[PDB]
């Protein structure tokens, strides 16, 4: 016959950052119970109060960066265009979202839950044996 | 008085080259940016170790005062010392011309 | 809301689905648990108790410092030639005066070797509240603890003054203002092996020194209330309890991040228990805590609970109601003021009035399957933990003290196999902080001891 | 708490905007609609056109305040209340009665227009 | 846009209703009003749509928790008050509540709101551990019990200021000369 | 037989919810503690509710109390436990009946009226 058989790049590679879907994260936070590794105050709160305290997207995003520190050994540098764009974006969306360190244009969005769940959604039960056997 | 703190953080090492690694941040209250040749001296005792092969730079203090960030090493040799380090450290240290 | 777990379930498959190692492993080249079970080997029937009452009262805490020997220096981790491995208690006292004690032997009482009373000169000469230097304490001396490797020794108390003591001299080898009004000092610990001071201070501060050089380290924040209790272990970290808000919250110095456990149980909810089958309290308040391994820690409320956490979860693993027992109850003739007996009946009340004994104070020997707890019972109580660290049971007693009690130490002694055990609780008439506790008798403040073996 | 008028309902009924939804989409908030007793006698009299809309005017979700005159005007009924009280939110939708009510200070008025309702003195718009 | 001119910007009831809350929270301008009624109203616009959304829906139920739990910890909205009719019930004055400058002169280390905006300005205020000068900051609940005077303010702290300490000299002058 | 002269008292939760805010108001000067500092408060007018323990030897020389409040119709609730009242407001002693009084400047207005409304449905 005839195919191809050639690394799946896009296949080994991760999309569950992208599929991630914060509200219902934060529900399983609560459910799943452990304790959260939350900071104290002066390391929340941004520059002398001229920005607000800080996402929780925000917290994560540093203490990666941090972690590229911490193995690679290395930092970033001016670079104009790219930082440019990506600290104008990431604080006119502080100044429109984020209020008191919580934001809410998850709320203003308009990605679904469903679209992630979609009555078990990945390889879904079709048939009513398919029921059968996942209720027993 | 002043609690000279610079942490040492991010703490590996590396005796292919014999050298070792280590994050900056700068805890010291009441005190102005601590400079990096006293710091160079002064991580000489802590690692027992050379005048020249101490090496720590790059500092940027945090808001809140007595932290700083920047980014340190330390050789094990004077030859590894005079010999790997680039030149603009070497005068930045004024080891060279 | 099954349906709700339903999805949680559904989106935790689903993000599985979506869902360098040897690497970090070479590189780790390149560059704990609870191990001790000896909790059975006590024999505590026989124990021997004793007891000294000090001329001074309210007496607060010890610091018995005992020298281990490192594998790096077989000899000696103190200094000096004429110290010679002994151990040393040091006392404080509400007559402001710290105490040095020898308790190297375990036949003897324990025998004063040094004292040092602060009386009201040392207040300042300006109401300035920055400099502060005044070298002797001048109020109500709270909390000590002392060098691990044998070099000072450390007070504070409500005059916001941290004051460290040569160990020979007893001089006030330096003092240590703490910049607040509010900064009266509340608990002390050291890094084990270290020189880092670790203070619990009640303007809801966590203040953090290197003690021989004298230098201010690191500052942490975070309760709702006050900042009771603190201690630590081998590891850069501290757990620390607040008072009145139910929440104790351990700190990871270094990266300068906490983790928060609350209660959250309920009278009611033992209410509906035993109706699945008596009499259930609130949670107050947090106070005594201590830590007892790396992944598990020990905290004592004012209702006389006693919670096992575990850093996994953030409920507490396993809650013990009212232990130390229910208190003397009120007597009918000073209820009333009025004659007829069964008016006095009715004004008690039956069970509502009734209270349950505090939790004043609480200590485990670390990585251990023990701990000991105190209230005002006068009776130690000292509980051993099963070895799948999901339950602990009343090991037994000690009514060798009598009152209330404040601070628990203990000293190991002997060689690997065969170890004894001395028991060193301060005991007061009142508690550390106030009065609040209203004419119990039979009890001297001083020092009780005791003594097990194997 | 919105005081509901004839005008209102037929209106509404013309541009096809639900009652409670619609009042409640345009305030943002949680809305009481209040059909005064003698608003129902409007409706009743108007007659065997209207049957819908009485038939859409006594839903369950709609509480009924009653009134104690001798008589059926509504816009007084409407104007005595307002004028007493100043907890309420005037709907209606005739000339007239807007300009009583815009001369009566504090009591918010509402309207229907175009597609859906409209608030004037309320600040608390957004 | 941050801000969002309403559309009756000049009314009677628009024009005394801000005078009374700029005048009694100390503000400067409509301008801080508007700020905070826009993103109030991008909230209760969710609320409200979310309310559409039927009972038992999953992104009812997740979503609504979501915002519940946040609110609350942001502070405006109150423990045992967790439904989705209350954050309906909201209003501005919440908001305008939890601010920074309202809550020194609540908490009460200064007498007048124009007091404790001075002081924040003058940068005596200190949240947490940074000395926090921007008069909205907008406190939580943790905070709401942590904010207290900078450890370098001559208010709760080190060496009296400038003025102070010429006057003091000034006097010490008067004693010599 | 009939009810006692202590009712009402208060479960642990409604114990706990008082203590907790009589500790918060005594932070922030809202908090007048004692007998006749209770007593001269409600002679003025200024006082929010009252706190009374009902362990106090004897019950009596506090239970004066209730009539000023029922004639100012100002809320009254036993706590339980004298020391705990001591507990909560801070002070080295037991305190039998403590004030919280009427302020606006108040970081904690709405928690108290929330534990306001919880005492008068109590009655
Ligand atoms: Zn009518």
């Amino acid at each position: 016959t005839h195919f191809e058989d050639r690394f799946d790049a896009r296949e080994h590679k991760d999309r569950s950052n992208k599929s991630r879907m914060q509200a219902m994260e934060e529900y399983i936070r609560e459910s799943s119970d452990q304790p959260d590794w939350s900071a104290s105050i002066g390391a929340d709160i941004v520059n002398h109060g001229r920005g607000g305290i800080k996402s929780l997207r925000d917290t994560e995003k540093e203490r990666r960066v941090t972690s590229f520190e911490e193995d690679n050994f290395t930092r970033l540098n001016i670079t104009n265009k790219a930082e440019k764009r990506k600290q104008k974006q990431r604080e006119r969306n502080a100044r429109m979202n984020v209020i008191g360190g919580e934001d809410f244009g998850i709320f203003s969005s308009k990605r679904k839950l469903e679209d992630s769940t979609s009555r078990r959604g990945a390889k879904k039960t079709r048939s009513a044996w398919d029921r059968a056997q996942r209720r027993l | 008085s002043d609690a000279v703190t610079i942490r040492t953080r991010k703490v590996i090492s590396n005796p292919l080259l014999a050298r070792k690694q280590f994050v900056v941040d700068v805890l010291h209250p009441n005190r102005a940016n601590v400079s990096k040749d006293e710091l160079r001296e002064k991580l000489a005792e802590v690692y027992k170790a050379e005048k020249d092969a101490v090496s720590v730079f790059g500092f940027r203090t945090q808001f809140g005062g007595g932290k700083s960030v920047g980014f340190g090493l330390v050789y094990n040799s004077v030859a590894e010392a005079k010999k790997f380090e680039p030149t603009y450290r070497l005068v930045r240290y004024g080891l060279a011309e | 809301a099954d349906k709700r777990r339903r999805l949680a379930k559904q989106y935790l498959e689903n993000l599985k689905s979506e869902a360098g190692d040897l690497d970090k492993d070479i590189i780790a080249s390149r560059l704990g648990r609870v191990f001790r079970y000896f909790g059975d080997k006590l024999l505590i029937s026989e124990a021997k108790q004793s007891f000294t009452r000090v001329g001074e009262n309210n007496l607060t805490c010890i610091s018995c410092f005992q020298p281990v020997l490192n594998k790096y220096t077989f000899e000696e981790s103190s200094n000096g030639d004429k110290n010679k491995g002994r151990l040393f208690a040091y006392t404080v006292s509400k007559d402001l005066q710290l105490t040095k004690y020898d308790i190297t032997d375990f036949s003897k009482r324990p025998k004063k070797l040094k004292y040092a009373k602060g009386g009201a000169k040392y207040i300042p000469t300006s109401k300035h509240e920055y400099e502060n230097t005044t070298e002797g304490h001048y109020d109500e001396i709270l909390t000590v603890a002392a060098s691990p490797d044998g070099k000072y020794v450390v007070t504070g108390g409500r005059d916001r003054k941290l004051i460290v003591w040569s160990t020979e001299s007893l001089s006030p080898v330096k003092v240590i203002p703490t910049k607040d009004r509010r900064g009266e000092v509340l608990s002390l610990a050291f890094r084990k092996n270290s020189d880092q001071l670790y203070a619990s201070c009640a303007d809801f501060k966590i203040r953090t020194y290197s003690i021989n050089q004298f230098s201010q380290l690191e500052i942490l924040y975070g309760h709702h209330d006050i900042v009771e209790d603190i201690s630590a272990l081998a590891m850069e970290r501290c757990v620390t309890v607040g008072a009145r808000d139910r929440t104790a919250m351990l700190w990871k110095i270094p990266d300068e991040t906490r983790l928060t456990f609350r209660g959250g149980d309920e009278p009611q909810k033992l209410l509906r228990r035993w109706m699945k089958e008596p009499l259930f309290f609130c949670e107050g308040s947090i106070d005594v805590v201590s830590m007892v391994d790396d992944f598990h820690f020990i905290t004592g409320s004012d209702n006389g609970n006693i919670c096992l956490w575990s850093l996994a979860k953030k409920k507490p693993i396993f809650t013990e109601r009212i232990a130390h027992g229910i208190l003397p109850e009120p007597s009918f003739n000073d209820i009333s003021g009025e004659t007829d007996e069964e008016l006095r009946k009715r004004q008690l009340q039956g069970k509502k009035l009734l209270q349950p004994f505090w939790i004043t104070s609480l200590y485990a020997i670390p990585y251990s399957n023990v701990f000991i707890s105190g209230s005002w019972s006068g009776s130690l109580k000292v509980w051993k933990i099963s070895d799948n660290l999901r339950s602990f049971e009343l090991l037994g007693e000690l009514s060798g003290a009598k009152g209330v009690v404040t601070k628990i130490q203990v000293v190991e002694s002997g060689k690997h196999g065969k170890e004894k055990f001395r028991i060193l609780a301060s005991i007061a008439k009142e508690h550390r902080l106030g009065r609040w506790i209203a004419n119990v008798s039979g009890a001297r403040n001083g020092i009780y001891s005791a003594v097990i073996d194997q | 708490q919105v005081l509901i008028d004839t005008n209102f309902i037929n209106f509404s009924i013309q541009k096809k905007v639900d009652i409670v939804r619609g009042m409640m989409d345009c305030l943002l908030a949680k809305c009481n609609p209040l059909i005064t007793d003698c608003v129902m006698a409007e409706l009743e009299k108007l007659g065997p056109k209207y049957r819908i809309a009485l038939k859409l005017a006594r839903d369950p979700r709609i509480k009924r305040l009653s009134c104690s005159h001798k008589g059926t005007y509504a816009d007084d009924c409407l104007v005595h209340r307002v004028l007493q009280h100043k907890c309420y939110i005037v709907a209606t939708n005739d000339a007239g009665l807007k300009q009583r009510i815009r001369k009566i200070p504090g009591i918010p008025l509402m309207s229907v227009g175009g597609h859906a309702y409209v608030i004037e003195k309320l600040p608390d718009v957004f | 846009k941050t801000y969002s001119t309403p559309k009756r910007p000049y009314e009677s009831s628009r024009l005394d209703a801000e005078l009374k809350l700029a005048g009694e929270f100390g503000l400067k301008n409509k301008k801080e009003i508007y700020r905070i009624s826009f993103q109030l109203s991008k909230i209760r616009r969710a609320a409200r749509d979310l309310l559409t959304r039927d009972e038992k829906d999953p992104k009812r139920l997740f979503e609504g928790n979501a915002l519940i739990r946040r609110l609350v910890r942001v502070g405006v909205l109150s423990e045992d008050k967790k439904k989705l009719d209350y954050v309906l019930a909201l209003k501005v004055e919440d908001f305008l509540e939890r601010r920074l400058q309202t809550q020194v002169y609540k908490l009460g280390l200064a007498k007048s709101v124009h007091h404790a905006r001075v002081l924040i300005t003058q940068r005596h205020i200190a949240v947490g551990k940074q000395i926090v000068n921007i008069p909205s900051f907008m406190v939580r609940l943790d905070s709401e019990k942590h904010i207290d005077f900078a450890p370098t303010s001559p208010f709760g702290g080190a060496r009296p200021g400038r003025v102070a300490r010429r006057n003091a000299a000034r006097k010490a002058e008067a004693s010599g000369e | 037989a009939p009810n006692p002269k202590a009712f009402p008292l208060a479960d642990a939760a409604l114990t706990q919810q008082i203590l907790d805010v009589v500790q918060q108001a005594a932070n922030l000067r809202q908090l007048k503690k004692g007998a006749n500092e209770a007593t001269k408060t409600l002679n003025r007018g200024i006082s929010e509710f009252i706190i009374m323990a009902a362990d106090c030897e004897p019950i009596e020389i506090l239970l004066h109390l209730p009539l000023l409040c029922e004639d100012k119709n100002v809320p009254y609730v036993f706590v339980p436990s004298r020391v705990a009242l001591g507990r909560a407001c801070g002070v080295s002693r037991p305190v039998i009946a403590a004030s919280i009084t009427t302020n606006d400047a108040s970081a904690i207005k709405t928690q108290i009226y929330a534990v306001k409304d919880k005492i008068e449905t109590l009655l």
